[PDB]
């Protein structure tokens, strides 16, 4: 294995003639970052780039966006040989020459819209044969290299002449198309599409590799989230990625025809894939074909689920075949399907957080000339409950408005198109904000499973509680040897319980964020909206998903709404199955459940139990000292004026609790913003608004409360034997 | 049809 040979991975840099390799083994084949390399992959092909470094890479293998790993002939995990290029000189006449099925629908000058601004100031290093790609107009159109006067390969200087005359050549067999799907289409769930391919790369890409260990490999898996969360999408982009030959399933297809023939077609779909093996067979829309056995009511419906999980067990050839399946519900399959042997490993591809969409929108923006004024990341954290579909489409819809208002002209030109103005159309910040507004999310009513953004920043005082819970929740997640020496487990809960808005809320998603670990909160309230007999499958469900975000946090707020409910047989249901969950729960699995309570009077002793939720802290109101740190973190984005003085609006507030502070604020800030109305003003919050939003202030927690809560404070542990 | 025939470079 000489220093030459790497492996491909995965690329950054989403330049074309670009590839990376890591500094370590830059020194030891001794290129540097201006040097130009010559790649060598299969199939007797080549393809020459720019080399550069990258600290995240390891030195066995070398990053090549998709354009390179194409032009040679290769996939990811292939091994390639580079070589250094010294040779290359400028060049004097390019020929290119596009691909039909990409430029059919635009006429004009290609040349000066791509090829202009592709190779400007770019020195790119190219050769014969060499397909690459360019995005513009709002379309994205490869062109083959047909000839260049160095052949096989030179530099793009300003000198070189080029010519792309010609009608455009047709698609070779052994092309592959750019324009299919591919692992840099998606977004919003690398962990997931990561999981994945661990699964999927070693039977597909090595298949008489695993035919000799004995071992294993996966024969089933099923893909499950909201739709439009690119579940189809990911199917398509392992199968390019990997090589592997994909057939796809429709599942209200197959349940459109005919007894017989669903039965037929099913047969065909796995034949064929053993046929041409390895392959990857994809049931697209699973509970069309087999949902709940007791939904599943007449005689051919159930004739296909069983044609179907015969089939699914005849894989038992293991001629090189998976089988991913995809399904919006994963409580409709009917179980039978997720018994062993079938479809025994599953993947939740979720809704993206913020940071998810904002990769998603960049992918549907590719294409597209942006304004400056556009900032996706405004976007991506406005469209909270958005799922792939939904950031996708209002790209759409965000793109078509600017040809909307910009068609005045083009209609006149209608007759034909106009490729160099297409060019003109950017998209502005307006467009995004039209399609904003015009917006159906789908997954608002879906259960949010992310890192919080709440930080300790945005809590003032608790300092000590803070503490301790980096002990409970960091420690045995960060330092495990530890714990094992001194032979003790961690605790598994713990109940935040005190006066209304004191914190408890925030400390669950800060211990969190801490730890960058995922976090779910369920309030009193979403359970006892669940239907009672959907009850029992829901709070498994929750369970289920925490589970899958390990590490994570499971926090069930606003408690005291269901012990008003009980003392209803619905809320006794659910606790008491939370309770059983808890216990099923093992505490090796870094699942962290914390509860909340304003009312420790009336909380199930049983959740108190050693086991379960045994570690009672308890928060008060905020002393003086912490008042003032509140008071701070609430007006940081605000402007405020020099005049107001917080220590002295602190000093006043004793007894007052941190909500009610905040409440403070907007009514002050309230004042201010009616005077800058008024009288045309920059508003500014200043010592007048907050005296006078004062002098109206109330208190939430009463002196009488105050006194019950200090006692429960000492007397919370002594309520699992006889009430006080 | 073949090779070249037209211009471009530019810049
Ligand atoms: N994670 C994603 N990253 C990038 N684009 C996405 C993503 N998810 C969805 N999209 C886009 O939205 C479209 C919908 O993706 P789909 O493959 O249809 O997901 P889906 O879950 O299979 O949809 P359903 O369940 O059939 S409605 C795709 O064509 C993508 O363009
Ligand atoms: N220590 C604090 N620091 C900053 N803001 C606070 C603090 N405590 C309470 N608040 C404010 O009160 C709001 C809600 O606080 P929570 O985290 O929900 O505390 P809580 O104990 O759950 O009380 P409730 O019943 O939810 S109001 C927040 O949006 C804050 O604006
Ligand atoms: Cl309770
Ligand atoms: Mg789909
Ligand atoms: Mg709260």
């Amino acid at each position: 294995n000489r220093p030459n040979r790497l492996i491909v991975d995965e690329a950054i840099n989403e330049d074309n003639s670009v590839v990376s390799l890591s500094q370590p083994k830059m020194d030891e084949l001794q290129l540097f970052r201006g040097d130009t390399v010559l790649l060598k992959g299969k199939k007797r092909r080549e393809a020459v780039c720019i080399v550069l470094s990258d600290d995240t890479c390891s030195d066995e293998k070398i990053r090549m966006n998709r354009v390179v790993r194409n032009n040679l002939r290769v996939r990811l995990g292939d091994v390639i040989s580079i070589q250094p290029c010294p040779d290359v000189k400028y060049g004097k006449r390019i020929h290119v020459l596009p691909i039909d099925d990409t430029v059919e629908g635009i006429t004009g000058n290609l040349f000066e819209v791509y090829l202009k601004p592709y190779f400007l100031e770019a020195y790119r290093p190219i050769r014969k044969g060499d397909i690459f790609l360019v995005r513009g107009g709002m379309r994205a159109v490869e062109f083959k290299v047909v000839e260049t006067d160095p052949s096989p390969y030179c530099i793009v200087a300003p000198d070189t002449v080029i010519h792309c005359e010609g009608e455009p050549i047709k698609r070779e067999d052994e092309e592959e198309s750019l324009n299919e799907v591919g692992y840099d289409d998606i977004g919003g769930c690398r962990k997931q599409l990561a999981q994945i391919k661990e699964m999927v790369e070693l039977p597909l890409r090595h298949p008489a590799l695993f035919k000799a260990i004995g071992v294993k490999p996966p024969r089933g898996i099923l893909l499950y989230g909201p739709p439009g969360t690119g579940k189809t999408l990911i199917a398509r982009a392992v199968a390019n990625e990997t090589g592997a030959f994909f057939f796809l399933i429709n599942g209200p297809e197959i349940m459109s025809k005919l007894a017989g023939e669903s039965e037929s077609n099913l047969r065909k779909a796995f034949e064929e894939a053993e046929k041409n093996a390895p392959a990857i067979i994809f049931i697209d829309e699973l509970d069309a074909i087999a949902p709940k056995r007791e939904k599943t009511h007449g005689e051919v419906e159930r004739r296909i689920v069983s044609q179907l999980l015969t089939l699914m067990d005849g894989l038992k050839q293991r001629a090189h075949v998976i089988v991913m399946a995809a399904t919006n519900r994963p409580n409709s399959i009917d179980p039978a399907l997720r018994r062993f042997g079938r479809f025994d490993r599953e993947v939740d591809i979720g809704i993206p957080d913020a940071t998810g969409r904002l990769e998603i929108l960049q992918i549907h923006t590719k294409n597209m000339k942006l304004a400056d004024d556009v900032d996706l990341e405004q976007v991506a954290n406005e469209t909270h409950g958005h799922v792939g579909a939904d950031l996708a489409a209002l790209c759409s819809e965000a793109a078509l408005q600017a040809i909307r208002k910009k068609m005045d002209l083009i209609d006149l030109e209608d007759e034909t198109i106009d490729a160099e103005v297409m060019n003109s159309l950017a998209v502005t910040m307006d467009d995004f904000r039209w399609a904003l507004s015009q917006s159906n999310p789908s997954a608002l009513r879906e259960t949010v499973v992310e890192v919080p953004q709440v930080t300790w920043e945005d809590i003032g005082g608790l300092e000590d509680v803070k503490r301790e819970l980096q002990e409970l929740v960091q420690y045995p997640v960060e330092h495990p040897d530890k714990f094992l020496k001194f032979g003790m487990t961690p605790s598994k809960g713990v109940l935040f319980y005190g006066p209304p808005g004191c914190g408890k809320t925030l400390l669950a998603k800060a211990i969190a964020n801490e730890c960058q670990a995922n976090f779910i909160s369920i309030k009193g309230p979403e359970l006892l909206t669940m239907w009672f007999g959907e009850s029992e499958a829901n709070v498994r469900e929750i369970f289920d998903k925490a589970r899958q975000a390990a590490p994570c946090v499971l926090f069930f707020d606003e408690l005291d709404s269901i012990a008003k409910a009980r003392g209803g047989g619905a809320a006794d249901r659910v606790i008491n199955q939370i309770l059983t969950e808890m216990d099923g729960m093992s505490t090796k699995k870094n699942v962290f459940i914390i509860g909340a309570t304003n009312r420790p009077d009336i909380i199930d002793p049983a959740i108190l139990r050693p086991g379960r939720l045994d570690q009672l802290i308890y928060i008060p109101l905020p002393d003086e000292k912490s008042r003032v740190a509140i008071l701070k973190a609430n007006l940081r984005k605000s402007p405020v004026a020099k005049d107001v003085d917080l220590e002295f609006l602190a000093k006043m507030t004793n007894g007052f609790s941190g909500a009610d502070l905040t409440e403070i604020c907007q009514r002050a800030c309230k004042l201010a913003i009616r005077e800058s109305i008024e009288s045309e003003i920059r508003p500014e919050i200043r010592r007048d608004h907050f005296e006078e939003a004062m002098r109206f202030a109330r208190r939430s927690v009463s002196d009488n409360d105050i006194r019950k809560y200090e006692m429960f404070a000492q007397t919370l542990q002594q309520s699992r034997g006889f009430g006080s | 049809f073949r090779a070249f025939s037209g211009s471009g470079n530019r810049l």
